[PDB]
């Protein structure tokens, strides 16, 4: 009647780009 | 005389040898005992079977002088656990065995794994197997009582079941991505793999 | 001669020419453990983290939503980049009790084939053992 | 007679340190504390252990029924300047009482819930059977002996009572300061 | 004296030997401990009898340097 | 020659040039265990305590409020400064049954990268072991 | 039904600057 | 010293020999 709790699932509301600027490792 | 046996044996002295202070050799290439290594657990941990754990350092680890990064962040630590849990226990003993630096440095630290605040062993959610331990007895008793009721309405097996399944050790579940510490149990020396050089100014 | 071969191999690994970069990455969840940059070169996916950030644990998410381990290597001058050895539409980032989802919005199922046995198209891996 | 009382810490000296790790006695483990104060010599003139020195110890064996304190042995202290001495001394409370003590979990439910539940279901079944018109001892015998667990919070004050003489003659020396 | 038996045996030191860092030889021809190999199970597994399992790697496994496909 | 190198390394460690200091720190709680000064240089955080004060225990507070251990070194002429090896928005100070919260009010997520492997930008850590 | 007590949480009312004066280690 | 019997025996290392590809 009791099961192992799952890890937190992230909310899918605040979806935004990861890259605000081009990385310099890309040489750009 | 050798009399007064009880009083004479409670008066036997306890003589503890003194200690002399020493000094650490190179504190820039050294990580001493009691240093806390903060790493993030990669594998999900279930203590049914003996197994191996893995974590990655979340932060750089400096020397005792606090001037040289001896273990880089993202270093991979490998450990293992065994033996399972006993009734009333909620934490498993994990031994971390080896750490690999991203640049190829390897050191065998055989240290105890702890929680985020240094409490001994890893702990998570505990499954005590209540039903697997008591359901046989409960079911046997209830069917016995139901049969007795039906027999009356015409107008010990439960102890045996409980004796066999009462001793089932609990199982620990720890989620992946949980923060853990490694408390360094011995002195770690990095003199053979690193050296320092001054940078030419400007 | 072998030093010459080793120098050639290192030069070929470093030159890193003819590489296309995918920067279409979104994220939702706990932004405090978020990378400052994420991209892939068609073979590996790179997440870059700031100096003051803890390095989290990164997980591979399949179509049904199940997480699984993926091998990682830590690269970069200051060990600030986690490189995972796969290109995937969705990633999961976990640190403690915080989670963040990363979405590849330009996922290419085809990718580029690995005909050489190395991470670079300029080095063969050749069978020394013979036998 | 003691040799040099400026480079000496004798038995029975109290070292006041603050507990860093949170202590839970389920598994054997290692503790850590930091000295909150400078420790002087027996003459009281030279600081032999600086404040902020790190002490490493360990405990093992768990608790027995009726016990509320765990034995902790402190093994080594490291000075911020690099001095190391192996003191193998008993850890105590803030007022010198032996062992570390905190909040005790006696596992009442894990020890008696099986028996209570078995008895109550037996009685309920008997009542239902009557309304038509030992397993409890076995359960208790197996789970009655569960040792208690001690919880001690992080940041708690503790003492180390020095069990042996500590000699600092090889690592320090004194020199007079030129006046003005 | 050899008295104080209980207290004297709880004060026996635990001295753990230190460790020295080494270095891995060739990180392009190496797969180290703790590497995760992701494979797909071929056989159906039923634990009635002891038996042998079989799986196939679903992905390439690189070296610790991450530059050579070793498996 | 090695004495010359060691002298150069010590001079580079001491010179401590091009360092920015953050002094925006607030505190709430039990002020009797409070430091007299707190600041950070972008890599380490320094809490300075008075001569008559006991040195407390300092803990790392994450976003959810969970405390965790952080390594510390004791620096200063009179061992009156605790240097923690991290820069964090919130800190917890505990001594006995008294607690004090420290808040970094100018937290920089980016920080400054550690490209050299040492606490100073003037010393490389170089791989001696080769292998 | 009984759990380990938590350490005291500091009150968030008397929030004041730590630095009344510039430290001398900053050379200021 | 040989004390700390339980903790010292849980800290005994497990050293597994490496393998070479053929």
């Amino acid at each position: 009647c009791a099961s192992a709790p799952k890890p937190k699932q992230p909310s899918d509301f605040n979806r935004e780009p990861v890259n605000k600027t081009v990385p310099v490792e890309i040489q750009r | 005389g050798g009399g007064g046996g009880e009083l004479a044996e409670k008066l036997q002295p306890m003589r503890l040898s003194g200690s002399s202070a020493g000094r650490l050799g190179n504190r820039d290439m050294l990580i001493t005992q009691g240093t806390q290594l903060d790493c993030v657990l990669e594998t999900r941990l279930v203590t049914t079977q003996p197994g191996m754990t893995t974590c990655h350092l979340t932060r750089d680890v400096y020397s005792t002088s606090g001037r040289v990064v001896l273990l880089d962040r993202g270093s991979k630590v490998v450990g293992f656990y065994q033996g399972g849990l006993r009734q009333g226990q909620a934490r498993i003993f994990v031994q971390w065995s080896r750490i690999e630096t991203p640049s190829g440095v390897v050191i065998n630290l055989d240290s105890p794994g702890t929680g985020p605040l240094g409490e001994a062993g890893l702990g998570g959610w505990i499954d005590r197997h209540f039903w697997e331990r008591f359901g046989g007895a409960i079911m046997i008793s209830l069917i016995g009582d139901l049969g007795d009721w039906a027999s009356r309405q015409g107008s010990s097996a439960a102890a045996e079941a409980l004796r066999n399944s009462i001793n089932i050790p609990p199982t620990l579940y720890k989620n992946q991505g949980e923060r853990v510490n490694i408390l360094v149990a011995r002195d770690l020396d990095f003199s053979d793999v690193y050296s320092l050089e001054s940078i030419p100014t400007k | 001669r072998e030093a010459n071969a080793r120098a050639a191999v290192e030069a070929a690994f470093e030159q890193r020419v003819g590489a296309y970069y995918n920067l279409k990455y979104m994220m939702s969840g706990d932004k405090d453990i978020a990378p400052v940059n994420a991209w892939d070169d068609g073979r590996f996916t790179y997440f870059k983290f700031s100096a003051n950030a803890d390095l989290p644990s990164i997980y591979f998410v399949d179509a049904e939503g199940n997480e699984s381990l993926v091998p990682r290597t830590t690269v970069g001058s200051s060990n600030n980049i986690i490189a995972v050895h796969k290109v995937n539409p969705k990633w999961m980032i976990r640190l403690g009790n915080r989670a963040l989802a990363i979405f590849n919005e330009a996922y290419d199922p085809n990718g580029v084939p690995n005909d050489t046995g190395t991470a670079s198209p300029a080095v063969r891996r050749v069978n020394k053992g013979g036998n």
